[PDB]
């Protein structure tokens, strides 16, 4: 007539990326930054286009894109009304993720590198964590973005005052405060694509503090390292096997060899080799079918072998890779796989963290530096 | 896309009953159809209807003419000499799709006039006037007319309509798919001291000119199916709700109070189901009939439910409060989801049960705790592989045979059998279950949120069905909201649980690697077994090492056996540390039996019951205790309790009796604790020490603690220690000694708890304990010695049994004068003697069950007796109580009973095929074959049951004991 | 196959910023006739032409990083690409030194922590001459 059940006793007590996220599609996701592309890493510089309308010479006229986002708009929320009305999932293609429609808003960050960082198709979510006043408060001050959470537990390293409403990212990779403010009246946001340029007004730009970072990234010829790029590897094997139009699924060698040129062949041969068998005479020579009795594997198989955001640590540590090569301990210490390792440690309750020291990105008082000491 | 099957659309049903009379069971009345012919040439117009006169019947009041035949009367001809199965079944499938509405047909065929030919071609309206009459039915409606004299309402005299499905055409014409949507009109002219309720809402209730009747009017302007709607028209005593004021709730004269207390709990599940889904409850009433001799325990129609007054308890009832709680949980859920939301085709009617049945799971989630949630969960998995492994397998969403390998056709509700219809809606929930997993929960509310949102939308606008089809829900429509939603598709979950039918077994064991520190699994399926099939995907795998639980993902591809899975340090063994488990917490364990060499404690396959499978793991008896004592789930205590059965060590007796002595445990698990350590005292007889199993623990636990063997005073207001106390003595009775008798150790306690217990101070009822310890009593009466074949006779009776007798005497006729709950003493009691007949000491006579069968008793006593006939006719190889019990099947009033009748002697019969028997005549063959034939032609339920009885007694080809 | 698109920053002169943005938030084509980008094959230098009045432009490199995040809900927002140089209108001269919010300004100098030890370039030209040589001749020297 009753609960009954012992429950206190036994338990005692989120981020869609879009499909081109999720399935790790080769524009968004590189196989292979070489050091010249590592350099420039999320800082890309503006290419000169070889064959389309900006690649002739000369002036070209900027096209307003206003009766495009509004008829974007309408459209999809046609889509949402429906399909019932509810809350929809609407980036499904890679031409959902352009600039030219929906309500941008940008994201500058306060450090140069920071220890991770979002590819392009990934989610985040703005939290405006707001602590209650002692005893009666208004309620949380509205904000035109994110959800409001009121948070009794501060996330970050301090914590919040009573009456103090702070937004943040907060995703899979990091968790990190982020401040409204409007952009400058000059400036307007330019989209070229191979047909022309378009043109964005711009209203919120918000600055991303320091970021508490969430996910670890590995180090140098560590073990989940070589496992990243193991399995990165097979999942692109895999997708070109499912690619393949012929009825026995045959891949070439060199298209592997043209996306992941670093790798020794015999490492490629060894993803091969089981799943596949080289041909080389009759039917489908100098191909790798695909043997009879392996069941190529599901799509969601494939996405739950590789995480986006795994992508994005190994990107991170071999950006940080390359600049620490360039640059010729200290240095040592402020790289990502050091840092991560000292936060998540630290918000374990493992050790502490020296708040200042060399590791700190500002390069003054301000914010904070994450390596370990320890709790004695 | 819904597309019609039929070529009209119909917009408004009028449906006016008049005369009802109690007396001679009939009812006179018309139906008005206001059809749309869809494609011009329309001329014939094909109507549902079973046992309805049809009078006359005027299209646009132009008199027309109409051909009635029922071809699912008389399913084979009488001068047919077939007697196999199989071509029953298939001619019953045919006659059933022959009056099927769901394809265009119809029982009733009237004929457009010609004068109507130029008003049909271009397409404008016609209004069908049908009025008919029922003379005396044998279905749809139920007369419950008792002998008592005085007025109708004076007797208590009621009408309510029964049937399962589309049974609407039982007592109105109609379109009785659910897919034909119309708005309503229903006026029933009643008698001036009773209420007529039905569906819609009540627009007003004027008196006849000689204010000696009255006629309700209800209106129904939501579209619902002619399924859907129901009546119940009877002297009920009316509540309002005094929290939720839209609910209603009707109950039989003088049963007021038990219905004050039984639906005060309702409005807390009308805020759970309209908290998760966000939608408010569609209709604009709510109303809860409690009725006699009902169908089925619950039956949910649009806006209306039907009870039976069985479940209707006093505030001092317990073991009752549950499951009246749930039902009411359930028919709301169907409210919700398979009355407002319909089905597009007779596939899609998983989607509708699992919907049904997940929030329902929800439902009890919340209320009764996630523990009961996962007993719950593991005893509806454990159903379903018996069921599936039993015979063939459940297909969810067939395609049109589809499933070849069982004695009926599933293309139809009304030809699939009555387990496998429970089984359908059990497989239709856990796989909703399985569709949560994969896709998280909140997605999964915001999918039937979507779909409720859609279907409100629909069923306010006016457009004759433009926008009334978006009320009905398909597989397709279902699937492609999920993939809205989610942006993942399930359609290889949807390929292998719902379209392919079969459960996966899995039969593990592992090896430690001390070398290289890993564990090897070794996991093979059998899939040549007739019910299962291969599963491929991915497997959770708990392990539970010093180092705390860890959680792995296996690929079990078709050539897979060996899994190496990487193991962690055993440094919680150098210094004494807990170990930390499945939860946050961590505990003090005794490492004495584990292993030197193995830092691993136990291991779980699958844990989490993410598919639909059956485990046979093989893991050391050590684990299976440590798994029983610190684990923090209860489906893996079970599973211990279940798996230490074959281990009888005296390490795996004192782990079950922690189990038993643990408050903070489960209640569930020390129930079953109970007759596991009973089963293991049976096994180590000649190594037992002490006194025998819980009897100490009895005295420790329920005692007082001056006197060991008075018990205690009842109060019976912890509901888990009485539980606990009520199941003790039953497992404590399957004791046995060195010669298989009972000990008179246990007896004599059990004795002792019968004579000194006292009820006169709890605030609760005795009669459930009181019925248990007649069950305690009927579970130590082992075979009695007779020689010779002596007869029984009262001189030569046990000692032992004497006493049994002697109380069981004086407990029925107590009840005989002071009645139990739901005379639980007496089907304990009648339980009970016929456990004393089985064996050889009372004389094996069936007149007493027989007499207590009879009509007049309640039903729980007429099941209870007719069990124990039916037991009777399967040991004594009894003729006359074979006829006796087919004539009961043939006429009883209460067609429940005769449904039970017939689901008794399917799971009990008296002869299989594989036996000789006096009982397998020509004559009994041509008796079960006009039983399938003719006679059960009213029900749709009996027919089912008959053609079980027939596949059970003589099965699928031609019967072997014939010429 | 998809190419990721490439998003930067108009830096306009106050008055032309004004003008581009009423025809910006206008909405009709006339603005694409009014407003032209002709960029030079220097790749930093271009003509921005408001209303066929031209303007001196320079594309520059941010200090910080910029990712422009497009929603639907206001809820989740979906990275759409990396912003870095800004085409101000009016080598070292094409690093900007400040950030485009108001609390990055002198970012480089003051906000970057920095770290040291074309210069590889150079090192590698130097390389290739020593190898088209014949005989080379090394030592590391004092004031001279």
């Amino acid at each position: 007539p009753w609960n009954l059940s012992n429950d206190e006793y036994y338990y005692p007590k989120i981020i869609q990326h879009s499909i081109p996220a999720v399935e790790l599609r080769q524009p968004f996701f590189p196989t292979h930054m070489g050091p010249i592309k590592l350099r420039q890493f999320h800082r890309p510089p503006l290419k000169k286009y070889s064959f389309g309308a900006l690649s002739q010479p000369g002036p070209h006229s900027v096209q307003p894109l206003l009766k495009h986002i509004k008829k974007k708009a309408k459209m999809r929320e046609q889509e949402r009304q429906a399909s019932g009305g509810g809350e929809m999932f609407f980036m499904r293609t890679p031409q959902d993720l352009t600039g030219k429609d929906g309500d941008l808003i940008l994201a500058e960050y306060s450090e140069e590198n920071g220890p991770l960082m979002m590819q392009v198709g990934m989610a985040t979510k703005i939290k405006n964590y707001y602590k209650r006043k002692p005893g009666k408060d208004p309620g949380a001050p509205d904000c035109k973005y994110g959800e409001t959470v009121y948070c009794h537990t501060s996330p970050f390293l301090g914590s919040l005052h009573p009456g103090q409403l702070l937004q943040a990212f907060e995703n899979n990779l990091f968790r990190a405060p982020i401040y409204l403010h409007k952009m400058p009246e000059t400036d307007f946001l330019i989209i070229r694509t191979r047909q022309g340029y378009y043109i964005r007004e711009l209203v919120d730009i918000f600055v991303v503090g320091q970021q508490c970072p969430l996910f670890e990234v590995p180090g140098p010829n560590s073990k989940r390292a070589n496992t990243h790029i193991r399995d990165f590897l097979q999942v692109f094997i895999y997708r070109l096997f499912w690619k393949s139009k012929d009825r026995p699924r045959r891949i070439r060698m060199e298209d592997i060899k043209k996306a992941f040129p670093s790798h020794s062949e015999s490492s490629i041969r060894k993803r091969l080799k089981l799943c596949a068998d080289f041909k080389r005479t009759g039917m489908d020579s100098n191909w790798w079918v695909l043997k009879s009795d392996f069941r190529l594997p599901t799509e969601e198989e494939i996405r739950a072998m590789v995480s986006p955001e795994q992508c994005c640590a190994y990107y991170s540590m071999i950006a940080a890779e390359q600049r620490l090569k360039d640059a010729g301990d200290d240095e040592v210490r402020t790289a990502p796989w050091n840092t991560t390792r000292a936060f998540i440690a630290a918000m374990k309750g493992k050790c502490l963290l020296e708040v200042t020291g060399v590791a700190d990105p500002t390069g003054c008082g301000e914010g904070f530096s994450y390596v370990k000491i320890p709790n004695k | 896309g819904f597309e019609s099957p039929r070529p009209y659309k119909l917009t408004h049903q009028v449906v006016c009953i008049n005369n009802i009379n109690f007396q001679r069971k009939s009812v006179v009345g018309f139906v008005e159809l206001t059809i749309f012919p869809t494609v011009a040439n329309l001329n014939r117009i094909k109507l549902n209807s079973k046992q309805c006169r049809i009078y006359r019947v005027r299209i646009n009041d132009l008199e027309a003419a109409f051909i009635y035949n029922d071809p699912t009367l008389e399913v084979c001809h009488s001068e047919s000499k077939q007697r196999n199965l199989n071509y029953f079944s298939n001619a019953y499938a045919a006659a059933v799709s022959a009056v099927d509405p769901d394809a265009g047909n119809g029982e009733l065929c009237i004929k457009v006039p010609s004068e109507l030919w130029k008003h049909v071609d271009e397409l404008k309206v016609l209004k069908i006037h049908i009025n008919f009459s029922l003379d005396q039915p044998k279905g749809g409606l139920h007369f419950v007319v008792p002998s008592v004299e005085g007025s109708m309402a004076e007797r208590g005299a009621h009408v309510f309509s029964c049937g399962y499905q589309n049974s609407t055409r039982f007592w109105f014409p109609c379109v009785d798919s659910y897919s034909e949507l119309c708005t309503w009109k229903l006026e029933f002219t009643v008698d001036a001291a009773m209420v007529a309720v039905s569906n819609g809402d009540l627009v007003e209730t004027v008196y006849t000119h000689d204010m000696r009747k009255k006629t309700f009017h209800y209106m129904l302007t939501i579209p619902t199916a002619a399924s859907n709607i129901s009546l119940a028209i009877g002297p009920f005593e009316i509540l309002v709700d005094p929290y939720m004021h839209e609910v209603t709730h009707f109950c039989l004269p003088q049963l007021l109070p038990l219905l004050k207390h039984t639906t005060s709990y309702l409005h807390e599940v009308f805020e759970f189901y309209e908290e998760i889904l966000t939608c408010r409850y569609p209709y604009s009433c709510f109303k809860t009939v409690f009725i006699d001799e009902a169908y089925v325990e619950v039956a949910a129609y649009a806006s209306m439910s039907i009870f039976s007054t069985n479940l209707l308890h006093s505030a001092m009832i317990i073991d009752e409060t549950p499951l009246t709680r749930r039902c009411l949980a359930q028919s709301l859920a169907q409210q919700f989801f398979g009355c407002f939301i319909s089905r597009m085709s007779w596939s899609d009617e998983w989607v509708l049960k699992g919907i049904s049945g997940y929030i329902y799971g929800l439902w009890m989630k919340k209320t009764f705790g996630v523990n009961e949630y996962r007993h719950w969960i593991k005893e509806e998995l454990d159903k379903i592989v018996a069921y599936e492994l039993k015979t063939g397998g459940v297909l969810l969403h067939p395609i049109f045979n589809p499933a070849s390998h069982l004695h009926f056709s599933i293309k139809h509700p009304h030809t699939l059998s009555w387990e496998y219809y429970s089984m359908f809606q059990c497989k239709a929930h856990l796989v909703m279950r399985l569709i949560e997993n994969r896709i998280s929960m909140e997605f999964m509310l915001q999918v039937f949120n979507k779909l409720l949102s859609l279907a409100s939308t629909a069923s306010s606008q006016k457009f004759q069905s433009h926008m009334w089809s978006q009320m009905l829900v398909s597989t397709s429509g279902f699937l492609k909201s999920i993939s809205n939603v989610s942006g993942k598709d399930i359609q290889p979950l949807i390929k292998q649980w719902v379209d392919q039918s079969g459960v996966v077994k899995f039969y593990g064991s592992f090896a430690f690697n001390r070398k290289r520190n890993v564990l090897e699994l070794e996991i093979k399926q059998d899939y040549t077994s007739p019910g299962t099939q291969k599963y491929v995907g991915p497997l959770k795998v708990t392990v539970q090492e010093l180092d705390g639980s860890f959680n792995h993902t296996l690929q079990i591809e078709e050539n897979s056996l060996k899994h190496d899975i990487p193991c962690h340090s055993k440094s919680r063994r150098n210094k004494k540390k807990k170990i930390p488990l499945m939860n946050g917490e961590e505990v003090d364990m005794d490492l004495s039996a584990m292993d030197a060499d193995s830092p691993l404690l136990w291991i779980r396959i699958d844990p989490d019951m993410s598919v639909l499978r059956k485990v046979e793991f093989e893991q050391a008896d050590f684990m299976w205790q440590y798994q029983l004592r610190y684990e923090r789930d209860v489906v893996a205590q079970q599973e211990s309790i279940l798996a230490l059965e074959k281990f009888p060590t005296p390490a795996s007796r004192l782990a079950l009796t922690d189990i038993l002595e643990q408050e903070q445990c489960f209640y569930r698990v020390r129930m079953s604790a109970c007759f596991c350590l009973a089963k293991i005292a049976n096994s180590m007889v000649s190594t037992w020490t002490g006194p025998p199993a819980m009897k100490s623990l009895f005295t420790r636990m329920f005692c007082c603690k001056s006197c060991p063997n008075i018990v205690k005073t009842n109060n019976f207001m912890s509901f888990q220690s009485y539980f606990l106390q009520k199941t003790m003595p039953v497992a404590m009775a399957l004791l046995r000694d060195v010669h298989n008798l009972c000990p008179k150790e246990v007896l004599t306690f059990i004795l002792d708890l019968i004579k000194y217990n006292d009820n006169r101070k709890n605030k609760f009822s005795d009669n459930y304990y009181r019925a248990e310890m007649i069950d305690a009593l009927a579970n130590s009466v082992t075979p009695a010695v007779s020689v010779n074949n002596e007869v029984r006779t009262l001189d030569n009776l046990n000692p032992d049994v004497r006493l049994i007798l002697e109380e069981i005497t004086r407990f029925l006729n107590m009840e005989k004068l002071l009645p139990s709950y739901r005379h639980t003493i007496t089907v304990s009691c009648l339980r009970a003697i016929r456990v004393l007949q089985k064996n050889g000491h009372v004389p094996s006579d069936p007149a007493l069950f027989k007499s207590y069968a009879e009509y007049g008793h309640f039903v729980d006593i007429r099941i209870a007796a007719l069990e124990a006939v039916v037991d009777y006719t399967k040991v004594d190889r009894s003729y006359e109580e074979l006829q006796w019990l087919l004539n009961m099947i043939q006429n009883d009033p209460v067609p429940y009973v005769r449904h039970k009748i017939l689901n008794m002697l399917t799971k009990n019969p008296p002869f299989t095929k594989n036996m000789e028997s006096p009982l397998c005549n020509e004559a009994l063959v041509d008796q079960l074959w006009k039983l399938m034939n003719s006679g059960t032609s009213h029900d749709w339920r009996l027919r089912c049951g008959a053609v079980d009885l027939y596949f059970t007694l003589f099965g699928l080809s031609r019967p072997s004991c014939l010429p | 196959p998809h190419e990721l698109e490439s998003q930067f920053i108009l830096r306009l002169p106050p008055e032309y910023a004004s003008t581009v943005r009423r025809a910006v938030q206008s909405g009709h084509v006339n603005l694409k006739d009014r407003l032209t980008i002709e960029l030079h094959p220097d790749g930093r230098h271009g003509i921005v032409r408001v209303d066929r009045v031209p303007l001196a432009s320079k594309l520059v490199d941010l200090p910080c990083v910029m990712e422009s995040l497009k929603t639907i809900d206001k809820k989740t927002f979906y990275k759409t690409a990396d912003i870095c140089q800004m085409l101000v209108s009016t080598e070292k001269k094409f690093i900007w030194n400040h950030g485009i919010t108001l609390p990055l300004k002198n970012v480089r100098k003051r906000r970057f922590r920095k770290t040291a030890k074309d210069v590889e370039k150079e090192v590698k030209r130097l390389l290739s001459t020593d190898a088209e040589a014949v005989s080379t001749r090394w030592e590391i020297i004092a004031e001279d």
